[PDB]
Protein backbone atom coordinates (compact mmCIF):
# COMPACT_ATOMS: atom_id res chain seq x y z
CA UNK A 1 0.00 0.00 0.00
CA UNK A 2 3.25 2.64 1.22
CA UNK A 3 2.44 6.02 0.97
CA UNK A 4 3.06 9.31 -0.25
CA UNK A 5 6.27 9.55 2.35
CA UNK A 6 7.70 6.51 1.04
CA UNK A 7 8.01 7.79 -2.66
CA UNK A 8 8.91 11.59 -1.61
CA UNK A 9 12.37 11.13 0.53
CA UNK A 10 12.05 13.76 3.33
CA UNK A 11 15.13 14.90 2.70
CA UNK A 12 48.36 25.29 -5.76
CA UNK A 13 46.25 27.21 -8.53
CA UNK A 14 46.45 31.26 -9.07
CA UNK A 15 49.08 33.92 -8.59
CA UNK A 16 50.31 35.57 -5.10
CA UNK A 17 48.61 38.86 -4.31
CA UNK A 18 50.64 40.89 -2.01
CA UNK A 19 49.81 44.24 -1.17
CA UNK A 20 52.59 46.83 0.93
CA UNK A 21 51.03 49.07 4.05
CA UNK A 22 53.11 51.24 5.03
CA UNK A 23 52.36 54.27 7.61
CA UNK A 24 52.88 57.78 7.25
CA UNK A 25 52.99 58.53 10.62
CA UNK A 26 55.45 61.44 11.97
CA UNK A 27 57.09 58.81 14.33
CA UNK A 28 58.53 56.91 10.96
CA UNK B 1 -9.22 39.00 19.97
CA UNK B 2 -11.87 38.02 17.26
CA UNK B 3 -14.53 38.02 19.52
CA UNK B 4 -13.73 41.53 20.42
CA UNK B 5 -13.22 42.15 16.87
CA UNK B 6 -17.26 41.15 16.22
CA UNK B 7 -18.69 43.44 18.71
CA UNK B 8 -20.38 46.38 16.84
CA UNK B 9 -21.14 48.34 19.49
CA UNK B 10 -18.09 50.82 20.77
CA UNK B 11 -16.57 49.40 23.77
CA UNK B 12 -15.39 51.25 26.09
CA UNK B 13 -13.20 48.79 28.51
CA UNK B 14 -12.01 45.44 26.71
CA UNK B 15 -11.18 42.99 29.24
CA UNK B 16 -10.04 39.27 29.44
CA UNK B 17 -9.78 36.76 32.38
CA UNK B 18 -8.14 33.71 31.85
CA UNK B 19 -9.25 31.05 35.18
CA UNK B 20 -6.02 28.48 35.52
CA UNK B 21 -4.16 27.09 38.19
CA UNK B 22 -1.42 26.53 35.41
CA UNK B 23 2.00 29.05 35.94
CA UNK B 24 3.94 26.71 33.04
CA UNK B 25 1.40 25.36 30.04
CA UNK B 26 3.90 25.35 27.57
CA UNK B 27 7.11 23.53 29.56
CA UNK B 28 7.06 21.10 26.66
CA UNK B 29 7.39 23.02 23.67
CA UNK B 30 9.49 27.15 23.39
CA UNK B 31 7.84 27.80 20.25
CA UNK B 32 4.34 27.69 21.61
CA UNK B 33 5.55 30.35 24.10
CA UNK B 34 7.05 32.51 21.39
CA UNK B 35 3.48 32.49 19.42
CA UNK B 36 1.75 33.27 23.23
CA UNK B 37 3.85 35.84 23.89
CA UNK B 38 3.88 37.99 20.57
CA UNK B 39 -0.29 37.33 20.68
CA UNK B 40 -0.24 38.86 24.50
CA UNK B 41 1.86 41.67 22.98
CA UNK B 42 -0.46 42.16 20.21
CA UNK B 43 -3.81 42.37 22.36
CA UNK B 44 -1.94 44.42 24.39
CA UNK B 45 -1.03 47.20 22.03
CA UNK B 46 -4.80 46.94 20.55
CA UNK B 47 -5.85 47.40 23.84
CA UNK B 48 -6.95 44.24 25.59
CA UNK B 49 -6.49 44.30 29.28
CA UNK B 50 -5.92 40.94 30.52
CA UNK B 51 -6.04 39.43 33.89
CA UNK C 1 -8.68 9.33 -6.52
CA UNK C 2 -7.01 12.49 -7.47
CA UNK C 3 -2.91 12.31 -6.08
CA UNK C 4 -3.02 16.03 -5.31
CA UNK C 5 -5.58 14.62 -2.39
CA UNK C 6 -2.71 12.84 -0.87
CA UNK C 7 0.16 14.65 -1.36
CA UNK C 8 0.62 18.20 1.06
CA UNK C 9 0.90 21.67 -0.02
CA UNK C 10 4.29 21.68 2.71
CA UNK C 11 6.55 19.27 0.32
CA UNK C 12 5.59 21.99 -2.83
CA UNK C 13 6.46 24.63 -0.94
CA UNK C 14 9.88 23.40 -0.12
CA UNK C 15 10.77 21.82 -3.60
CA UNK C 16 10.18 25.22 -4.89
CA UNK C 17 12.59 26.97 -2.12
CA UNK C 18 15.63 24.35 -2.49
CA UNK C 19 14.66 25.60 -6.31
CA UNK C 20 14.96 29.00 -5.95
CA UNK C 21 17.31 28.48 -3.15
CA UNK C 22 20.26 26.41 -5.88
CA UNK C 23 22.30 28.85 -7.63
CA UNK C 24 22.83 26.95 -10.72
CA UNK C 25 20.21 25.30 -13.23
CA UNK C 26 21.35 21.61 -13.20
CA UNK C 27 20.31 21.46 -9.25
CA UNK C 28 16.77 23.38 -9.96
CA UNK C 29 16.39 21.04 -12.96
CA UNK C 30 17.38 17.63 -10.82
CA UNK C 31 15.11 19.01 -7.72
CA UNK C 32 11.99 19.39 -9.90
CA UNK C 33 13.03 16.06 -11.52
CA UNK C 34 12.93 14.32 -8.45
CA UNK C 35 9.45 16.12 -7.53
CA UNK C 36 7.95 14.78 -11.09
CA UNK C 37 9.62 11.74 -10.81
CA UNK C 38 7.79 10.80 -7.13
CA UNK C 39 4.61 12.32 -8.02
CA UNK C 40 4.42 9.71 -11.64
CA UNK C 41 5.75 6.75 -9.15
CA UNK C 42 3.22 7.48 -6.62
CA UNK C 43 -0.13 7.89 -9.66
CA UNK C 44 1.08 4.56 -11.39
CA UNK C 45 1.11 2.53 -7.81
CA UNK C 46 -2.31 4.43 -6.66
CA UNK C 47 -3.78 4.12 -10.16
CA UNK C 48 -3.57 0.42 -10.47
CA UNK C 49 -6.99 -1.11 -11.35
CA UNK C 50 -7.56 2.03 -13.77
CA UNK C 51 -9.85 2.50 -17.03
CA UNK C 52 -7.53 5.88 -18.10
CA UNK C 53 -8.54 8.27 -15.53
CA UNK C 54 -8.20 12.06 -16.15
CA UNK C 55 -5.83 12.34 -13.29
CA UNK C 56 -2.20 14.33 -14.11
CA UNK C 57 0.28 16.53 -12.44
CA UNK C 58 -2.00 19.85 -13.52
CA UNK C 59 -2.94 20.98 -9.56
CA UNK C 60 1.20 20.85 -9.16
CA UNK C 61 1.53 22.17 -12.36
CA UNK C 62 -1.01 24.88 -12.46
CA UNK C 63 0.66 26.25 -9.19
CA UNK C 64 4.08 26.03 -10.43
CA UNK C 65 3.35 28.30 -13.29
CA UNK C 66 0.25 31.03 -12.31
CA UNK C 67 0.93 33.16 -15.40
CA UNK C 68 -0.80 30.09 -17.31
CA UNK C 69 -3.86 29.95 -15.20
CA UNK C 70 -6.82 30.42 -17.82
CA UNK C 71 -9.57 27.96 -15.95
CA UNK C 72 -9.72 30.49 -12.88
CA UNK C 73 -10.41 34.32 -13.55
CA UNK C 74 -8.91 37.26 -11.69
CA UNK C 75 -8.89 37.00 -8.13
CA UNK C 76 -9.35 40.87 -7.51
CA UNK C 77 -7.19 40.61 -4.56
CA UNK C 78 -3.55 42.57 -5.15
CA UNK C 79 -0.63 43.18 -3.31
CA UNK C 80 -2.41 46.21 -1.40
CA UNK C 81 -5.68 44.49 -0.81
CA UNK C 82 -3.48 41.39 0.25
CA UNK C 83 -1.57 43.52 2.65
CA UNK C 84 -4.89 44.72 4.38
CA UNK C 85 -6.83 41.95 4.55
CA UNK C 86 -3.62 40.32 6.54
CA UNK C 87 -3.61 43.34 8.41
CA UNK C 88 -7.53 42.77 9.52
CA UNK C 89 -7.28 38.73 10.38
CA UNK C 90 -4.09 38.69 11.75
CA UNK C 91 -5.54 41.71 14.23
CA UNK C 92 -2.26 43.54 14.10
CA UNK C 93 -2.10 47.09 15.52
CA UNK C 94 -3.02 49.81 12.81
CA UNK C 95 0.08 51.72 14.28
CA UNK C 96 2.21 48.24 14.90
CA UNK C 97 5.56 47.93 13.00
CA UNK C 98 4.45 45.25 11.16
CA UNK C 99 0.93 46.89 9.97
CA UNK C 100 2.96 49.65 8.59
CA UNK C 101 5.45 47.66 6.51
CA UNK C 102 2.97 45.49 5.01
CA UNK C 103 1.31 48.53 3.82
CA UNK C 104 4.32 50.58 3.08
CA UNK C 105 6.29 47.95 0.84
CA UNK C 106 7.24 50.59 -1.86
CA UNK C 107 4.60 49.94 -4.52
CA UNK C 108 12.17 42.67 -1.29
CA UNK C 109 9.04 41.77 -2.49
CA UNK C 110 5.62 41.51 -0.67
CA UNK C 111 6.04 37.99 -0.73
CA UNK C 112 9.07 37.95 1.74
CA UNK C 113 7.67 40.89 4.24
CA UNK C 114 4.46 38.63 4.21
CA UNK C 115 6.90 35.79 5.29
CA UNK C 116 8.57 38.08 7.72
CA UNK C 117 5.62 38.99 9.62
CA UNK C 118 3.88 35.66 9.78
CA UNK C 119 7.11 33.63 10.96
CA UNK C 120 6.42 34.57 13.97
CA UNK C 121 2.67 34.29 14.25
CA UNK C 122 2.31 31.28 11.55
CA UNK C 123 2.89 27.53 12.86
CA UNK C 124 5.89 25.18 11.93
CA UNK C 125 3.80 22.18 9.98
CA UNK C 126 0.65 23.20 7.71
CA UNK C 127 -1.98 20.33 7.07
CA UNK C 128 -3.51 21.76 3.68
CA UNK C 129 -2.82 19.24 0.62
CA UNK C 130 -2.53 20.71 -3.07
CA UNK C 131 -6.73 20.11 -3.60
CA UNK C 132 -7.77 21.85 -0.79
CA UNK C 133 -5.41 24.82 -1.80
CA UNK C 134 -6.94 24.46 -5.52
CA UNK C 135 -10.59 24.62 -3.96
CA UNK C 136 -9.84 27.32 -1.80
CA UNK C 137 -8.27 29.96 -4.51
CA UNK C 138 -11.15 28.51 -6.95
CA UNK C 139 -13.81 29.91 -4.83
CA UNK C 140 -12.12 33.00 -4.01
CA UNK C 141 -12.33 33.38 -7.83
CA UNK C 142 -15.58 32.17 -8.07
CA UNK C 143 -16.60 34.63 -5.40
CA UNK C 144 -14.70 37.35 -6.74
CA UNK C 145 -16.45 36.99 -9.93
CA UNK C 146 -19.77 36.65 -8.21
CA UNK C 147 -18.84 39.92 -6.18
CA UNK C 148 -19.05 38.25 -2.20
CA UNK C 149 -16.28 39.31 -0.47
CA UNK C 150 -17.05 37.14 2.49
CA UNK C 151 -16.34 34.64 1.85
CA UNK C 152 -13.17 35.62 0.08
CA UNK C 153 -12.43 37.33 3.47
CA UNK C 154 -13.35 33.77 4.98
CA UNK C 155 -11.50 31.39 2.81
CA UNK C 156 -8.45 33.72 2.67
CA UNK C 157 -8.49 33.19 6.69
CA UNK C 158 -8.72 29.89 6.33
CA UNK C 159 -5.30 29.51 4.23
CA UNK C 160 -3.79 31.85 6.70
CA UNK C 161 -4.58 29.81 9.81
CA UNK C 162 -4.06 26.34 8.20
CA UNK C 163 -0.97 26.76 6.65
CA UNK C 164 3.31 27.93 7.79
CA UNK C 165 4.95 30.88 6.74
CA UNK C 166 6.29 29.30 4.07
CA UNK C 167 3.25 28.17 2.56
CA UNK C 168 2.01 32.02 2.92
CA UNK C 169 4.63 33.39 1.04
CA UNK C 170 4.22 30.94 -2.05
CA UNK C 171 0.45 31.15 -1.36
CA UNK C 172 0.72 34.78 -1.64
CA UNK C 173 3.49 34.76 -4.69
CA UNK C 174 0.90 32.37 -6.53
CA UNK C 175 -1.98 34.39 -6.23
CA UNK C 176 0.17 37.57 -7.83
CA UNK C 177 0.98 35.37 -10.51
CA UNK C 178 4.84 36.05 -9.87
CA UNK C 179 7.47 32.86 -8.99
CA UNK C 180 10.55 33.67 -10.12
CA UNK C 181 11.86 30.36 -9.78
CA UNK C 182 15.19 30.92 -11.37
CA UNK C 183 14.00 28.36 -14.50
CA UNK C 184 11.62 29.48 -17.13
CA UNK C 185 8.51 28.28 -18.09
CA UNK C 186 10.48 26.61 -21.07
CA UNK C 187 12.36 24.56 -18.99
CA UNK C 188 10.02 23.56 -16.58
CA UNK C 189 8.08 22.34 -19.56
CA UNK C 190 11.03 20.72 -21.13
CA UNK C 191 12.18 18.72 -18.03
CA UNK C 192 8.52 18.16 -17.65
CA UNK C 193 8.03 16.64 -21.42
CA UNK C 194 10.35 17.22 -24.29
CA UNK C 195 7.12 18.01 -26.82
CA UNK C 196 5.41 20.11 -23.87
CA UNK C 197 5.86 23.62 -25.36
CA UNK C 198 4.81 23.39 -28.43
CA UNK C 199 1.48 21.45 -27.46
CA UNK C 200 0.72 24.28 -25.00
CA UNK C 201 1.32 26.74 -27.99
CA UNK C 202 -0.47 25.19 -30.06
CA UNK C 203 -3.49 24.02 -27.85
CA UNK C 204 -3.20 27.14 -25.28
CA UNK C 205 -4.16 25.04 -22.03
CA UNK C 206 -2.30 23.45 -19.46
CA UNK C 207 -4.53 20.70 -18.43
CA UNK C 208 -4.86 19.03 -21.91
CA UNK C 209 -0.65 19.14 -21.67
CA UNK C 210 -0.60 17.74 -18.52
CA UNK C 211 -2.87 15.07 -19.16
CA UNK C 212 -1.65 13.96 -22.95
CA UNK C 213 2.31 14.30 -22.12
CA UNK C 214 1.74 12.04 -19.04
CA UNK C 215 3.98 9.24 -19.79
CA UNK C 216 7.51 10.40 -20.75
CA UNK C 217 8.14 7.89 -23.32
CA UNK C 218 4.84 8.39 -25.09
CA UNK C 219 5.58 11.41 -27.00
CA UNK C 220 3.39 13.59 -29.06
CA UNK C 221 3.51 11.40 -32.16
CA UNK C 222 1.75 8.52 -30.63
CA UNK C 223 -1.09 11.10 -29.38
CA UNK C 224 -1.16 12.99 -32.47
CA UNK C 225 -2.46 10.16 -35.05
CA UNK C 226 -5.17 7.82 -34.18
CA UNK C 227 -7.51 5.30 -35.83
CA UNK C 228 -10.17 6.74 -37.83
CA UNK C 229 -9.00 10.08 -37.39
CA UNK C 230 -8.09 12.46 -39.81
CA UNK C 231 -4.68 14.17 -39.60
CA UNK C 232 -2.14 17.09 -41.14
CA UNK C 233 0.38 15.07 -43.45
CA UNK C 234 3.34 17.07 -43.44
CA UNK C 235 5.48 18.08 -46.43
CA UNK C 236 8.68 18.65 -47.91
CA UNK C 237 10.46 22.09 -47.90
CA UNK C 238 11.77 23.61 -51.37
CA UNK C 239 15.92 23.43 -51.30
CA UNK C 240 18.42 24.01 -54.12
CA UNK C 241 21.08 21.37 -55.21
CA UNK C 242 23.91 23.35 -54.59
CA UNK C 243 23.43 23.12 -51.06
CA UNK C 244 22.06 20.00 -50.85
CA UNK C 245 24.84 18.02 -49.43
CA UNK C 246 24.11 20.51 -46.93
CA UNK C 247 20.75 19.43 -45.79
CA UNK C 248 21.41 16.35 -43.77
CA UNK C 249 24.95 16.71 -42.77
CA UNK C 250 26.48 15.00 -45.29
CA UNK C 251 24.53 11.83 -44.22
CA UNK C 252 23.13 9.02 -46.25
CA UNK C 253 19.38 9.64 -47.71
CA UNK C 254 16.70 8.45 -50.03
CA UNK C 255 15.57 9.55 -53.51
CA UNK C 256 12.23 9.12 -54.52
CA UNK C 257 10.75 10.18 -57.75
CA UNK C 258 7.89 12.82 -56.93
CA UNK C 259 4.25 12.03 -58.28
CA UNK C 260 1.71 14.56 -58.93
CA UNK C 261 -0.83 12.68 -56.98
CA UNK C 262 -3.37 13.74 -54.41
CA UNK C 263 -1.99 13.40 -50.97
CA UNK C 264 -4.32 11.38 -49.41
CA UNK C 265 -4.41 8.98 -46.23
CA UNK C 266 -6.28 5.70 -45.46
CA UNK C 267 -7.26 3.26 -42.69
CA UNK C 268 -7.83 -0.43 -42.86
CA UNK C 269 -9.78 -2.61 -40.35
CA UNK C 270 -10.72 -6.20 -41.37
CA UNK C 271 -13.40 -5.49 -43.96
CA UNK C 272 -13.36 -1.52 -43.21
CA UNK C 273 -11.41 0.81 -45.50
CA UNK C 274 -11.62 4.67 -44.55
CA UNK C 275 -10.06 7.17 -46.62
CA UNK C 276 -9.33 11.08 -45.73
CA UNK C 277 -7.69 13.77 -47.47
CA UNK C 278 -4.99 16.47 -46.28
CA UNK C 279 -7.79 18.98 -45.41
CA UNK C 280 -9.54 16.22 -43.49
CA UNK C 281 -12.39 16.10 -46.56
CA UNK C 282 -13.70 12.50 -46.64
CA UNK C 283 -13.77 10.45 -50.24
CA UNK C 284 -14.27 6.90 -49.26
CA UNK C 285 -17.42 7.48 -51.72
CA UNK C 286 -14.89 7.06 -54.88
CA UNK C 287 -13.21 3.57 -53.64
CA UNK C 288 -15.88 2.46 -51.19
CA UNK C 289 -15.54 1.57 -47.69
CA UNK C 290 -16.20 -1.92 -48.15
CA UNK C 291 -14.26 -4.72 -50.55
CA UNK C 292 -17.15 -5.52 -52.36
CA UNK C 293 -17.95 -1.89 -52.96
CA UNK C 294 -15.93 0.76 -55.09
CA UNK C 295 -13.07 0.27 -57.55
CA UNK C 296 -9.53 0.35 -55.56
CA UNK C 297 -10.55 -0.91 -52.69
CA UNK C 298 -12.40 -4.12 -54.10
CA UNK C 299 -8.71 -4.95 -55.69
CA UNK C 300 -6.42 -4.61 -52.88
CA UNK C 301 -8.10 -6.12 -50.18
CA UNK C 302 -6.21 -9.11 -51.33
CA UNK C 303 -2.89 -7.58 -51.89
CA UNK C 304 -2.42 -6.95 -47.83
CA UNK C 305 -1.29 -10.39 -46.05
CA UNK C 306 -2.81 -12.32 -43.72
CA UNK C 307 -0.38 -10.56 -40.98
CA UNK C 308 -1.51 -7.36 -41.38
CA UNK C 309 -5.04 -6.66 -40.25
CA UNK C 310 -5.15 -3.12 -39.09
CA UNK C 311 -3.26 -0.48 -40.66
CA UNK C 312 -2.29 3.36 -41.59
CA UNK C 313 -0.96 4.43 -44.31
CA UNK C 314 -0.34 7.32 -46.79
CA UNK C 315 -0.05 7.91 -49.86
CA UNK C 316 -0.70 9.62 -53.66
CA UNK C 317 -3.58 9.08 -55.57
CA UNK C 318 -3.33 9.43 -59.33
CA UNK C 319 -4.56 7.59 -62.98
CA UNK C 320 -3.18 4.54 -65.00
CA UNK C 321 -3.42 3.25 -68.15
CA UNK C 322 -2.64 -0.21 -68.63
CA UNK C 323 -3.17 -0.05 -72.04
CA UNK C 324 0.09 1.90 -72.83
CA UNK C 325 1.35 1.51 -68.57
CA UNK C 326 1.38 5.02 -68.47
CA UNK C 327 0.79 7.32 -65.20
CA UNK C 328 -1.61 10.40 -66.36
CA UNK C 329 -0.66 13.77 -64.78
CA UNK C 330 -2.75 16.21 -64.16
CA UNK C 331 -6.76 3.56 -60.81
CA UNK C 332 -3.41 3.22 -58.77
CA UNK C 333 -2.12 3.24 -55.52
CA UNK C 334 1.59 3.95 -54.32
CA UNK C 335 2.47 3.84 -50.95
CA UNK C 336 5.32 5.32 -48.97
CA UNK C 337 4.69 5.86 -45.72
CA UNK C 338 3.41 3.52 -43.06
CA UNK C 339 1.93 5.09 -39.35
CA UNK C 340 0.50 2.77 -37.70
CA UNK C 341 0.75 -1.52 -38.08
CA UNK C 342 -1.77 -3.94 -35.36
CA UNK C 343 -1.23 -2.04 -31.69
CA UNK C 344 1.73 -1.03 -32.10
CA UNK C 345 1.97 2.93 -33.12
CA UNK C 346 4.96 3.85 -35.76
CA UNK C 347 4.78 6.91 -35.39
CA UNK C 348 7.80 7.44 -32.82
CA UNK C 349 9.68 5.27 -35.03
CA UNK C 350 12.17 6.97 -37.60
CA UNK C 351 11.35 6.90 -40.97
CA UNK C 352 14.29 3.58 -41.74
CA UNK C 353 11.99 0.99 -40.01
CA UNK C 354 8.88 2.24 -41.39
CA UNK C 355 10.83 1.58 -45.07
CA UNK C 356 11.54 -1.30 -43.26
CA UNK C 357 8.10 -2.58 -41.99
CA UNK C 358 6.98 -1.24 -45.43
CA UNK C 359 8.06 -4.20 -47.35
CA UNK C 360 6.02 -6.62 -44.58
CA UNK C 361 3.02 -4.71 -45.25
CA UNK C 362 1.95 -6.06 -48.71
CA UNK C 363 3.07 -7.86 -52.05
CA UNK C 364 3.01 -4.88 -54.40
CA UNK C 365 0.93 -5.30 -57.57
CA UNK C 366 1.00 -3.18 -60.57
CA UNK C 367 -1.91 -1.29 -61.90
CA UNK C 368 -3.59 -1.41 -58.26
CA UNK C 369 -0.73 -0.97 -55.22
CA UNK C 370 2.70 -0.82 -55.03
CA UNK C 371 5.13 0.78 -53.24
CA UNK C 372 6.34 3.89 -55.15
CA UNK C 373 9.86 3.32 -56.54
CA UNK C 374 13.02 5.28 -54.75
CA UNK C 375 16.79 4.54 -54.13
CA UNK C 376 19.32 5.15 -51.63
CA UNK C 377 22.37 8.23 -52.27
CA UNK C 378 24.56 10.00 -50.43
CA UNK C 379 26.53 12.10 -53.20
CA UNK C 380 25.83 14.67 -55.26
CA UNK C 381 26.60 13.28 -58.75
CA UNK C 382 23.48 10.97 -57.31
CA UNK C 383 21.21 13.55 -57.07
CA UNK C 384 21.40 15.11 -60.59
CA UNK C 385 21.66 12.03 -62.11
CA UNK C 386 18.19 11.32 -60.62
CA UNK C 387 16.86 14.61 -61.13
CA UNK C 388 18.20 14.23 -65.13
CA UNK C 389 16.44 10.61 -64.54
CA UNK C 390 12.90 12.00 -63.52
CA UNK C 391 12.94 14.78 -65.89
CA UNK C 392 13.51 12.68 -69.11
CA UNK C 393 10.28 10.70 -67.66
CA UNK C 394 8.61 13.65 -67.02
CA UNK C 395 8.34 13.73 -63.33
CA UNK C 396 8.56 17.38 -61.76
CA UNK C 397 11.63 16.84 -59.68
CA UNK C 398 12.71 14.44 -56.84
CA UNK C 399 12.21 14.14 -53.01
CA UNK C 400 15.01 13.32 -50.49
CA UNK C 401 14.37 11.73 -47.46
CA UNK C 402 16.48 11.50 -44.19
CA UNK C 403 16.15 7.87 -42.54
CA UNK C 404 16.67 9.48 -39.12
CA UNK C 405 14.01 11.99 -39.35
CA UNK C 406 11.11 11.39 -37.60
CA UNK C 407 7.38 11.41 -37.72
CA UNK C 408 5.91 15.39 -36.59
CA UNK C 409 2.86 15.91 -38.20
CA UNK C 410 1.97 19.36 -39.17
CA UNK C 411 5.33 20.90 -39.44
CA UNK C 412 7.63 21.60 -42.24
CA UNK C 413 10.96 21.11 -42.32
CA UNK C 414 13.16 17.97 -40.86
CA UNK C 415 14.52 15.42 -43.79
CA UNK C 416 11.41 15.88 -46.53
CA UNK C 417 13.23 18.12 -49.08
CA UNK C 418 11.49 18.55 -52.38
CA UNK C 419 13.97 19.27 -55.23
CA UNK C 420 13.06 21.27 -58.85
CA UNK C 421 14.75 22.70 -61.66
CA UNK C 422 15.27 26.01 -61.38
Amino acid sequence: MSGWESYYKTEYSGRDSLIFLVDASKAM
Amino acid sequence: ANLFSDVQFKMSHKRIMLFTNEDNPHGNDSAKASRARTKAGDLRDTGIFLD
Amino acid sequence: QTVASHVPFADLCSTLERIQKSKGRAEKIRHFREFLDSWRKFHDALHKNHKDVTDSFYPAMRLILPQLERERMAYGIKETMLAKLYIELLNLPRDGKDALKLLNYRTGDFAMIAYFVLKPRCLQKGSLTIQQVNDLLDSIASNNSAKRKDLIKKSLLQLITQSSALEQKWLIRMIIKDLKLGVSQQTIFSVFHNDAAELHNVTTDLEKVCRQLHDPSVGLSDISITLFSAFKPMLAAIADIEHIEKDMKHQSFYIETKLDGERMQMHKDGDVYKYFSRNGYNYTDQFGASPTEGSLTPFIHNAFKADIQICILDGEMMAYNPNTQTFMQKTCYCVFDVLMVNNKKLGHETLRKRYEILSSIFTPIPGRIEIVQKTQAHTKNEVIDALNEAIDKREEGIMVKQPLSIYKPDKRGEGWLKIKPE
